[PDB]
RNA sequence: ACUGAACUCCUCACACCCAAUUGGACCAAUCUAUCACCCUAUAGAAGAACUAAUGUUAGUAUAAGUAACAUGAAAACAUUCU
């Protein structure tokens, strides 16, 4: 039974899980876009947003600094978090990362996912887009919307 | 615990040709509007993604070239400029990445 | 070994009379000595048996099995040669008529067990065979209706005779 | 066994003995060797018995081939279009004469299991049994427990 | 009798098609360059008047055959089964495109014509039914409509809910028939010969010939039913999935004659709506 | 090809459609607030032997409750959410012993329901409901479909039966499933700690039907009998039932009158068909308490 | 009263239902003498016939696509991290 269990069991155990996620997160901070197995990415996603929140909390803050020091193995990334990533997202209250499923891995046929920090410099992903408003169904519904607003 | 008797081809066929064993037909397959190659819905188009990844790799090679050695992550934002492009007011005070090719249509 | 499937494309039919329906083009193609189990290959062969060429290619493209890409390659080769050599009008206007796996020539190796004892390991090889036929894929056989069953049962009753009599 | 073998009903070719009896055997081909011990009996048959058989059965055409062969054969053809090949290899004159006469007597119908030892196209004269035979009619044709 | 009229119309249509087919200069070849985002710069070397855009799709893939609704030939809308005439640039238009306006119009017109066919065959022999036209009403309006003149006998008659259901069932039967949308490009005289009986059709053909520099008009056939169209149509009847005949309204200026406007709403297989959304579209289309 | 509702909708059409359908649901629910103003089915007085309809409630959770005697009783909170009568079936039509009322609870999405269910609810003029349960009633207890049901249907001091699917524990071994003692830890016991012992007897060359073996436990319907109603909260439609009911929190439970022979004919004081708020005779307070219940806001109890 | 066998009768036929053992009539294929010449004849010979030896060798099944086996992470694939 695993009712209300929120964390996956991965790696060689709890510490190993932390270390695996830490490496993925370090990769994400450096590269701003990471391919990895879907489950591992999904697990890391939460930590990614939390890290930005601690980044926002301030450079001078000792608590935030300690957290940043732990989660970023490469130390050059710690300035980047506080001075680049945190100021970028100052406007929005969340939804810093974007996760999309990728065609399965060649070797082991693993479910794969791309994770990026929003507003990166890199070429945009081929994101899924909803149908145009000018489609037949959308036209009919626009007609309906117009009729309803005219009624009021 | 060993088999008491050889299982026949009739019984074996029944086991291994069961619908449960069979491969299921997929209804997720649609044409990617951008390239015309087949994509599974809910999944990024393989062709389009490969294209984006190739460009990303090239930019990253250039990033590494400009940085020089490890532990040289900039403390400023980055922008990528292609041939016949100049930094704007926004692009001023950002790290400039130069590419030897033209702007892709999809890159905006 | 036998290689009859190859010789099937070498058949030449006499020219058709004007007052005759157009003969659908048949294409025979196989890959020999695929490093893959025939049993595993069978599932993929069965999958695409009734399908059109494009449907089959789509299904194979998004399959996770090793043999899927091999069948995809064979199908593409067959589609190409169909148009080029066998005078098929449209590359899309093809459907899989036959799709089969057969055993290949195999190699015996030794598998070491956890005493002096051992086992004989067999390196599996298989052939994939395909026949493509020009035209739309034939419609699947409709499920038997209540009226069809009823008719069949009446027919059974009407068929019966007084047995062991004059 | 029956389950392992085809079966047929008892039949005639064209209602053979109804109007007039017509001999079903049509042609009889013999392959005989001039030299060869197998065809010894066959030779003696051709010498003495075949002429008389031909006279007795004018409807049958007899062919005698007389060619080199290890086994002599008789091929019997019937009006229905059946062909029967019978080996007369190392058989006496008596045995061959017997076999040939049997072929003359036989029709072209297959020698398989015959399902019924009788066949009729009009089995009934008074009318085949149905449930309502041997049942009395009722007034107004009223069903049981019917008010009207 | 209606049967003899449709028979005669079919004979004339077939005769005209045969005439147009006969003047082909022995399977001439045309070069058709595909200009699209997908599979760029592919050329089709195809028959001058035998070949169609659908056969171009058949050269590419099944996906093109399935999804393509119209062909844009030299930037002009073109039926999938309409034969090509000259060396040209082709692209395929689907419902999913950024601006599917042309596809929307084509689908709308096609459904209008289908409804026309249905309502023609629907009424009894004793009653007289005369089809006026299919107005070019926008998709945003919510209902494709057709104008019909009925006999004086059914002036006081108003269709019931069951009657509308019956029209719907007939339309679904027509969908199930899976009939191609046959097209013909003719001189006015031929159209006049075909549509000599219906004065409304006469008038409509006259104005259509007038707007064109020549006297060239377009005709479309589903199955034993012929109608003159405003523009290009969808390839096949099977494209429609959800098809209901919404309502019938009497037009207000009924001084000379009484015209019924038949209104209905449709969506293709590609753009299937949920039961709930569909119910909203129905309740709007009745207005 | 597979399709969902918002597959083919635009960016701006999705919020519009959501709003439109939500508003229609709200309107339909609000429409049914006055059943007595609409043409009702005849209301009959209570008779011995009569059985009334029950409810479908959502299990909110548990809190402690105290009594004047000083004993603490844990109670379960059952919230009644959009509970309506859906269908009536006569005894002859049902081919059963009693007339039946189908009652639904907890409104759900229209987009996620089958066409058949959608059509049925469309005819009703109510948004679709998660679960429908059937209550066997007498003819005199018949209620017109569409009529809302409230927590005040039950009254404090009354006993109820509660039926729900139990918490699914998935595949379980004999020790957790049937409380088998298992085998000792040490003193040998090579591979036997949690295993079933002898499954059957030697002489029978088989295993009896219904032997206790490892399998799926939970996720089945169970009934808790003779649970006391301690308190009703009329404002939020809460029933406070004694002890624990089956199922997880936020599940849907079937609540009916107790079938136990002790509480056979205690339905005299209860509102017979149902409670109709629109009647508006002696408007009920926010909270209905049992005599023994220590009400919040009451002075501290002294055992005199 | 009737049913009821391989008993008995009936139409035709007849060597044609015991272990070990014993007597007899035939005979597959091969080689040789002499025949024969789309595959045989009369004789003489003999490594002269396999549903069975946990038989020998080889092939291929069953158990079974089972048991089991394998590559720390990201990435510019420079490198860095655990
Ligand atoms: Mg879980
Ligand atoms: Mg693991
Ligand atoms: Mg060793
Ligand atoms: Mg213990
Ligand atoms: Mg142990
Ligand atoms: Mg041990
Ligand atoms: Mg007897
Ligand atoms: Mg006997
Ligand atoms: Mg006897
Ligand atoms: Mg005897
Ligand atoms: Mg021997
Ligand atoms: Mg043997
Ligand atoms: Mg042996
Ligand atoms: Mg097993
Ligand atoms: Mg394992
Ligand atoms: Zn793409």
């Amino acid at each position: 039974i695993s009712h209300g269990r929120v964390f996956r069991r991965m790696g060689l155990g709890p510490e190993s899980r932390i270390h695996l996620l830490r490496n993925l997160l370090t990769g994400l901070v450096r590269h701003e876009r990471i391919e990895a197995p879907w489950a591992r990415v999904d697990e890391m996603r939460g930590y990614a947003e939390k890290l930005i929140d601690y980044g926002k909390l301030g450079d001078t803050n000792e608590r935030a600094m300690r957290m940043a020091d732990f989660w970023l193995t490469e130390k050059d990334l710690i300035p980047k978090l506080f001075q680049v990533l945190a100021p970028r997202y100052k406007d929005q209250t969340g939804g810093y990362t974007r996760m999309l499923q990728i065609p399965n891995r060649s070797l082991d046929r693993a479910k794969m996912a791309v994770i990026e920090y929003k507003g990166n410099c890199l070429p945009p992903l081929p994101l899924p887009r909803r149908d145009s408003h000018l489609t037949l169904l959308n036209q009919l519904l626009q007609g309906l919307r117009q009729d309803l607003r005219q009624s009021q | 615990a060993a088999p008491k008797n050889r299982r026949t081809i009739e019984v074996n066929r029944c086991r291994r040709r069961n619908p449960q064993k069979l491969i299921k037909v997929k209804n997720n397959i649609d044409v990617c509007p951008e390239c015309g190659h087949l994509k599974q819905k809910h999944v990024l188009c393989a062709y389009c993604y490969e294209k984006v990844c190739k460009e990303t790799a090239e930019i990253r090679r250039q990033i590494g070239k400009q940085e020089g050695g490890p532990f040289k992550a900039p403390t400023i934002e980055t922008v990528v400029l292609y041939t016949g492009e100049t930094p704007s007011e926004q692009d001023q005070g950002k790290r400039i990445i130069e590419r030897d090719r033209k702007r892709p249509s999809w890159f905006t | 070994i036998s290689r009859k499937w190859e010789k099937k494309n070498k058949i030449v039919y006499p020219p058709q009379l004007p007052g005759e329906p157009r003969r659908p083009a048949e294409i025979y193609h196989c890959r020999r000595q695929i490093k893959y189990s025939k049993d595993k290959m069978w599932y993929l062969a069965k999958l695409i048996r009734g399908m059109s060429i494009d449907q089959a290619l789509a299904q194979l493209e998004f399959n996770d099995k090793k043999g899927a890409k091999i069948i995809k390659e064979v199908l593409l080769e067959a589609q190409d040669m169909a148009v080029r050599d066998h005078n098929v009008e449209f590359r899309s206007n093809l459907y899989i008529a036959e799709s089969t796996s057969g055993r290949g020539q195999c190699l015996k190796r030794i598998r070491y067990h956890g005493r002096g004892r051992f086992g004989i390991m067999e390196k599996v090889y298989c052939h994939y065979f395909v026949k493509l036929v020009e035209g739309p894929p034939p419609p699947p056989e409709p499920p038997k209706t209540a009226v069809a069953h009823a008719k069949e049962y009446i027919q059974q009753l009407r068929s019966r005779t007084i047995v062991h009599t004059l | 066994t029956a389950r392992g073998t085809p079966s047929r009903f008892l039949a005639s070719v064209l209602h053979n003995g109804l109007g007039r009896y017509v001999q079903q055997l049509q042609r009889l081909s013999f392959s005989v060797s001039r030299d060869g011990a197998s065809s010894r009996g066959a030779r003696e048959f051709v010498e003495r018995e075949v002429i008389d058989f031909a006279r007795r059965n004018p409807g049958v055409v007899i062919y005698v081939n007389s060619r080199p062969c290890c086994v002599p054969r008789v091929v019997a053809e019937y009006l229905n279009g059946a062909v029967r090949e019978e080996s007369i290899h190392c058989k006496s004159v008596e045995e061959i004469s017997t076999l040939v006469q049997k072929l003359a007597d036989q029709s072209g119908l297959d020698v398989i299991r015959i399902r019924k030892p009788f066949h009729t196209d009009n089995p009934s004269i008074q009318g085949q049994w149905h449930p309502f035979t041997n049942k009395p009619t009722t007034f107004r044709g009223l069903r049981p427990r019917e008010v009207q | 009798s209606p049967t003899e009229l449709t028979e005669m119309r079919n004979d004339l249509f077939n005769k005209e098609k045969a005439r147009q087919l006969s003047l082909t200069p022995r399977t001439e070849k045309i070069e058709v360059k595909h200009v699209g985002k997908t599979d760029p710069g592919t050329v089709f070397v195809m028959n001058k008047n035998i070949s169609t855009p659908y056969s171009c799709a058949m050269h590419l893939s099944e996906w093109y055959c399935r999804k393509s609704i119209l062909a844009l030939v030299d930037g002009q809308p073109w039926d999938m089964y309409k034969p090509l005439t000259k060396s040209c640039e082709i692209k395929f238009l689907t419902f999913k495109d950024c601006d599917p306006g042309e596809v929307n119009k084509a689908y709308w017109r096609s459904c209008a014509m289908m409804m026309g066919c249905v309502i023609e065959r629907a009424f009894k022999d004793e009653y007289m039914v005369n089809l006026v036209r299919a107005p070019e009403v926008p998709v945003i309006s919510g209902a494709f409509c057709y104008d019909v003149v009925l006999d004086s006998k059914l002036d006081e008659w108003m269709p019931t809910k069951e009657n509308l259901r019956s029209f719907t069932k007939d339309a679904h039967a027509l969908i199930y028939k899976d009939l191609p949308f046959e097209t013909l490009e003719v001189e006015a005289k031929v159209a006049l010969e075909i549509f000599q009986h219906s004065k409304y059709k006469v008038d409509f053909i006259e104005e259509k010939a007038s707007q064109n520099p020549e006297r060239i008009v377009k005709l479309h056939r589903i199955g034993d039913f012929i109608d003159v169209s405003e523009g290009p149509l969808i390839p096949r009847t099977s494209i429609c999935f959800q098809y209901e005949v919404s309502a019938v309204h009497n037009l207000q200026p009924t001084q000379p004659s009484l015209i019924r406007r038949f209104q209905g709403v449709s969506l293709p297989v590609h753009l299937r709506a949920h039961f709930t959304i569909w119910d909203k579209l129905l309740e709007r289309s009745r207005k | 090809s597979g399709t969902w509702w918002d597959e083919h909708l635009s960016e701006e059409n999705v919020p519009f459609i959501k709003q439109l359908v939500s508003d229609e649901d709200k309107a339909q629910l609000a429409s049914k607030l006055c059943p007595l103003k609409d043409e009702p089915w005849p209301i009959h007085p209570w008779e011995p032997g009569s059985f009334r309809v029950g409810l479908i409630a959502l299990k909110l959770g548990m809190m402690p409750l105290w009594t004047k005697d000083g004993q603490k009783h844990v109670v379960t909170l059952l919230q009644v959410q959009d509970c309506h009568v859906l269908k009536y079936t006569s005894k002859e039509n049902c081919n059963g012993k009693m007339a039946t009322l189908s009652v639904g609870g907890k409104t759900v999405s229209r987009f996620r329901k089958a066409t058949s269910i959608l059509e049925f609810y469309r005819e009703l003029g109510l948004p679709p409901k998660q679960t429908v349960k059937i209550f066997n009633i007498t003819d005199n207890a018949a209620i017109k479909p569409g009529t809302p049901l409230y927590a005040a249907h039950f009254r404090p001091g009354q006993y109820v039966d509660v039926t729900a699917k139990t918490i699914g524990k998935g595949f379980q071994g004999v020790m957790k499933r049937w409380g088998f003692k298992g085998q000792p830890a040490t003193h040998g016991q090579t591979k036997t700690h949690r295993r079933p012992g002898a499954v059957a007897t030697g002489d029978i060359g088989r295993v009896w039907p219904g032997t206790k073996m490892p399998g799926k436990m939970g996720n089945i319907y169970r009934t808790e009998y003779g649970l006391k109603v301690w308190r009703i909260n009329t404002k939020h439609n809460i029933i406070y039932v004694n002890g624990s009911v089956p199922g997880h929190k936020n599940c849907l439970v079937k609540v009916k009158d107790s079938k136990l022979p002790a509480y056979k004919d205690l339905g005299k004081n209860l509102p017979f068909p149902t409670y109709f708020p629109d009647g508006d005779e002696e408007e009920l307070p926010e909270d209905l308490y049992d005599e023994n219940v220590c009400q919040p806001g009451a002075p501290s109890i002294t055992f005199a």
